[PDB]
C-alpha cells in the first residue's frame, strides 16, 4: 500500500517456529558477514543520498536571503539548523557542516571555503544556477 | 521484575500461548510451617528471651514446673529473634543463589 509504514503483523507473537533447519543457520550466517561490507557501505551512501535531497534547497537558503559576504561556518549552521529545518524535516548541526562542505566541493567555483584558526569561513556569494550540478547525486 | 509476557492469540483455533506470569511457586501458610520448624530446631532462630539450660538441675527443675504462658500463644506469635545477622547472612549465602540480591537490602 502507499508507504504508511505500520508493522500490525510482524508484532503478531513468536510465529517464527516453522523452519526446524539444521546447522544451516550457520550457512546463512557465513554470508552475513559478506553483506556486513556491502549493507554498512551502503548506509553510509544513504547519507550520500539523504544529505543531497537537504543541499538541494540550500542553495537557496542561505542565497534567496542571505548577502554578507563574510558568513562564517559555525553561524551559518546554526542558521541552517533552526531554520525551516525545525519543521516536519529536523536536522543535526554537524550535518549542517556536512552539507556546507558538500555544496562546496559540488560547486568550488562560487564557494570558497578556507579555514584560519577555528571554523571554515565560506565565501562571497554571487548566486549561480545550481540543479544543473545538483543532477550530479 | 520479569518480563511477564502473556499473549493471548496464536493459531486460529490454537487455545496455545499460555499465560504463565508468576512462574515461582510462591508457597502457601499451610506448608512454610514445616520449614519454620525446621529453622527453629536448627537454632538458627529462638525465642525472644530463652533461658538456655539453667546452671543446675535445681533451677532447671524449677523451671520446668512453670507452667509457661507462651504455649497458650499461638505458633505464629512467638516472638523469635535472631541468631545470624542480616550483613553476616550477606558474606556468607553464595551469590549464586538468585536471593542473593536480598541479603543486602
Amino acid at each position: 500500500n502507499s508507504r504508511y509504514l505500520a508493522n500490525s503483523k510482524e508484532n503478531f507473537m513468536y510465529k517464527e517456529k516453522m523452519p526446524d533447519s539444521q546447522a544451516n543457520l550457520m550457512d546463512r550466517l557465513r554470508e552475513r558477514e559478506r553483506r556486513s561490507a556491502a549493507l554498512l557501505s551502503q548506509r553510509q551512501k544513504r547519507y550520500q543520498q539523504f544529505l543531497a535531497m537537504k543541499m538541494t534547497q540550500v542553495f537557496d537558503i542561505l542565497f534567496s536571503l542571505t548577502r554578507g559576504q563574510p558568513y562564517t561556518e559555525t553561524y551559518l549552521s546554526s542558521l541552517i539548523v533552526d531554520s525551516l529545518q525545525d519543521s516536519n524535516n529536523p536536522i543535526g548541526t554537524k550535518e549542517a557542516s556536512e552539507i556546507l562542505a558538500g555544496l562546496q566541493g559540488i560547486l568550488p567555483m562560487d564557494i570558497s571555503v578556507h579555514q584560519v584558526d577555528g571554523g571554515l569561513k565560506v565565501y562571497r556569494w554571487n548566486s549561480l544556477d545550481k540543479n544543473r550540478f545538483s543532477k550530479l547525486l | 521484575r520479569i518480563p511477564t509476557v502473556a499473549p493471548t492469540t496464536n493459531v486460529g483455533t490454537g487455545q496455545s500461548t499460555f499465560s504463565i506470569d508468576n512462574t515461582i511457586k510462591l508457597w502457601l501458610k499451610k506448608d512454610v510451617k514445616n520449614v519454620w520448624e525446621n529453622l527453629v530446631q536448627l537454632d538458627f532462630f529462638t525465642e525472644k528471651s530463652a533461658v538456655g539450660l539453667r546452671d543446675n538441675a535445681t533451677a532447671a527443675f524449677y523451671a520446668s514446673n512453670y507452667q509457661f504462658q507462651g504455649t497458650m500463644i499461638p505458633f505464629d506469635l512467638r516472638s523469635y529473634q535472631m541468631q545470624i545477622i542480616l550483613q553476616e547472612l550477606r558474606r556468607i549465602i553464595p551469590k549464586s543463589n538468585m536471593y542473593y540480591s536480598w541479603t543486602q537490602l
